[PDB]
């Protein structure tokens, strides 16, 4: 768990941007439930924007 | 850059998508397009 | 409201004293009693009012899914208010919204007939 | 305690521990770890001894058979429990409509 | 109320009753007519009476009483 969710999210955000992590990966944050997923796994349906 | 990001399925549950790059941003023939409410 | 036995970490059960006439919570585990505060023991809730403002948290006016209004604040005035609906999903449930304010993060009710505070 | 804790995080919501109270009643008959693991044991019997190496045997499929994903090792068991404990209270949330 | 024996090693000669009134499990074998008793729970299930009863003989047979 963090506690600063939003500071990590947006550094991971960043970072993901920057092309130091490769773009593959989904990152969501929900406020409602207060959770952040990560999801690195092949199979996965992505579209750029 | 990160001019372009990559995003998912899951990922599009929390975000706001705009239908064209400056429509939402800012003779009856034209279709009619959804006002900008956000 | 429940409680624990505050020095073995572990839930109460109800027992009544006849001589004391009275409600103990008391775990067989150990020897600890306690009188209750309160006279609560059991509580079902069919329909319930709350659990629908859930999940709101300091940073929650900048989400920008949350869809933005400008009604002005009770309290500072602030048109710029998000405005949700109820966080329980059922099929009975009112659609009554709430807006919370990004100056001072109170959030009200849209009825105006009778004011909520949360 | 230490169980409702990991299953209900917040314990101002009173409903989810009036809704688990039958679970620890019933699981109260159980307080240590050698009688749950023998009593997991107990059912698939193959022609064994509950307190001779079935323990062990017990305790692997637990490491193992046990969310994998999370972890494959015994150093740190106590992950199984708390995604464990999130999937109930998934299922809680699920069942009280909210 | 079918389970394996060891002291005539016959296999279905066991049966179990459970009374939860008293939480009594009583193990009783058809052909040699050994008969075991142990303290029960509600969720108790025969399996576990054939446990205990397996683990009370080695306790006697080991000696460490
Ligand atoms: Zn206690
Ligand atoms: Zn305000
Ligand atoms: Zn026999």
């Amino acid at each position: 768990v963090h506690r600063n969710p939003a500071r990590l999210m947006e550094t991971l955000r960043t970072l993901r941007r920057k092309g130091d992590i490769n773009p593959e990966v989904s990152m969501i944050r929900d406020i409602r439930e207060k959770e952040l997923k990560i999801f690195t796994d092949a199979g996965r349906v992505y579209r750029p924007l | 850059e990160g001019l372009v990001e990559y995003i998912d399925a899951e990922e599009e549950e929390s975000i706001l998508i705009a239908m064209q790059p400056e429509d939402l941003e800012p003779d009856p023939a034209k279709r009619i397009r959804v006002s900008h409410h956000a | 409201t429940f409680r624990f036995c505050r020095d073995c970490n572990n839930m109460l059960y109800p027992r009544e004293d006849k001589e004391n006439n009275r409600l103990l919570f008391e775990c067989r585990t150990c020897s600890y009693v306690e009188e209750a505060g309160s006279p609560l023991v059991y509580r079902h809730e069919l329909i319930t009012n709350i659990g629908e403002t859930a999940g709101v948290v300091q940073d929650i006016g900048s989400d920008p899914t949350l869809p933005r209004s400008d009604r002005e604040c009770p309290k500072c005035h602030s048109r710029e208010n998000v405005f949700f609906q109820s966080q329980q999903r059922r099929k009975d449930t009112s659609m009554v919204l709430f807006f919370v304010c990004l100056s001072c993060s109170h959030i009200f009710t849209s009825d105006q007939k009778n004011k909520r505070t949360q | 305690g230490e169980i409702l804790e990991h299953i209900c995080y917040d314990v101002n919501d009173w409903q989810m521990l009036e809704m688990l109270k039958p679970c620890v009643e019933d699981g109260f008959v159980i307080q240590d770890r050698e009688t749950a693991l023998d009593f997991i044991g107990r059912r698939g019997t193959a022609l064994g001894i509950k307190k001779e190496k079935r323990i062990q045997y017990a305790k692997d499929i637990l490491q193992k058979e046990f969310l994998p994903h999370i972890t494959q090792l015994e150093g740190f068991e106590s992950r199984k429990a708390f995604f464990l404990g999130y999937m109930i209270n998934r299922l809680l949330l699920c069942a009280l409509d909210r | 109320t079918k389970f394996n024996c060891l002291f005539c090693n016959h296999e279905k000669s066991v049966s179990c009753t459970l009374d939860k009134k008293n939480s009594i499990g009583t193990l009783s074998c058809k052909i040699c007519g050994q008969s075991f008793q142990t303290r029960i729970n509600s969720l108790s299930q025969p399996v576990d009476v054939y446990s205990d009863w397996f683990d009370a003989v080695e306790e006697v047979n080991s000696g460490r009483g």
